[PDB]
């Protein structure tokens, strides 16, 4: 039933910042956590960010030092990731996650539910 | 079934323990977990529970545990337990006033410590807010303390986050570093996956 859409992916220019958004769609609970992970090509899924929406609780992973931020927006009800300096190296598949409960993590098999991803693309 | 047995070992035992600031968490799941050998299995200085009893913990399902762990002084151990304030629980490690679980911690001055001081054990000093219950905030921004805009770089009044503790060996035990594990013993309306052993 939980279906997740992110939203905000595609083309852009290196410097400038991305705003993906992550909506949640039919959860059974309130009491969840959002996670934002990438996949760069040729290397597996690294977790990014986390937000315990209980809590209001930012949680970073060490990767995502000083240029990510994840954040709601209680008006769209969206759990937001900006992107603050894009480069090339930023290309990659960007996906959205949740899981049940307050407790964030940034692990990949913490989570059961996924969107789709979706493709970032650096010029 | 669940069969594992919980991996405690793993983070009680970790050779190196992360800066509060930059508190690990593990997930631990689908396990069985004997909460007495754990207390047996060292000398620990604090060892308390919130909404449970410690003697009741291997009666108990969980859906999940989750293990955070770091260094913090002796002072300040005080600080990991719900509704406090100070530098701990205000900028590096907050946990929410409904927690449930248990805070862990040992004094570690024999690993811990180097003569002439350890200063790889770091905790945050400045923060324009309060954390929110778990965050993790491993930013390294100069922060503004006066009227003067930092533009990223130390200063006058621009100060650097993060101050190193510094242990040393003959530091009063105040000024000692502290392990701390805690656990957070989760139920949601979900299969139980981390029980006792019966
Ligand atoms: C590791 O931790 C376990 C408890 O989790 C303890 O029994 C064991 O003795 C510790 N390490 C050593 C030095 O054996």
């Amino acid at each position: 039933q939980v279906q997740l859409v992110e939203s905000g992916g595609g083309l852009v220019q290196p410097g400038g910042s991305l705003r993906l958004s992550c909506a949640v769609f039919g959860s059974t609970l309130d009491n969840y956590s959002v996670g934002w992970f990438r996949q760069l090509p040729g290397k597996e899924r690294e977790g990014l960010a986390c937000f315990s929406r209980r809590y209001g609780a930012p949680y970073y992973a060490d990767s995502a030092k000083d240029r990510f931020t994840i954040s709601r927006d209680n008006a769209k009800n969206t759990v937001d990731l900006q992107l603050n300096g894009l480069k090339p190296e930023d290309t990659a598949v960007y996906y959205c996650a949740t899981r049940s409960g307050p407790y964030c993590t940034t692990s990949v098999s913490d989570f059961d539910d996924w969107g789709r991803g979706t493709q970032v693309t650096v010029s | 079934n669940i069969t594992n047995l919980c991996p405690f070992g793993e983070v009680f035992n970790a050779t190196r323990f992360a800066s509060v600031y930059a508190w690990n968490r593990k997930r631990i799941s689908n396990c069985v977990a004997d909460y007495s050998v754990l207390y047996n299995s060292a000398s620990f200085s604090t060892f308390k529970c919130y909404g449970v009893s410690p003697t009741k913990l291997n009666d108990l399902c969980f859906t999940n545990v989750y293990a955070d762990s770091f260094v913090i002084r002796g002072d300040e151990v005080r600080q990991i337990a719900p509704g406090q304030t100070g530098k701990i629980a205000d900028y590096n490690y907050k946990l929410p006033d409904d927690f449930t679980g248990c805070v862990i911690a040992w004094n570690s001055n024999n690993l811990d410590s180097k003569v002439g001081g350890n200063y790889n054990y770091l905790y945050r000093l400045f923060r324009k807010s309060n954390l929110k219950p778990f965050e993790r905030d491993i930013s390294t921004e100069i922060y503004q303390a006066g009227s003067t805009p930092c533009n990223g770089v130390e200063g006058f009044n621009c100060y650097f986050p993060l101050q190193s503790y510094g242990f040393q060996p003959t530091n009063g035990v105040g000024y000692q570093p502290y392990r701390v594990v805690v656990l957070s013993f989760e139920l949601l309306h979900a299969p139980a996956t981390v029980c006792g052993p019966k």
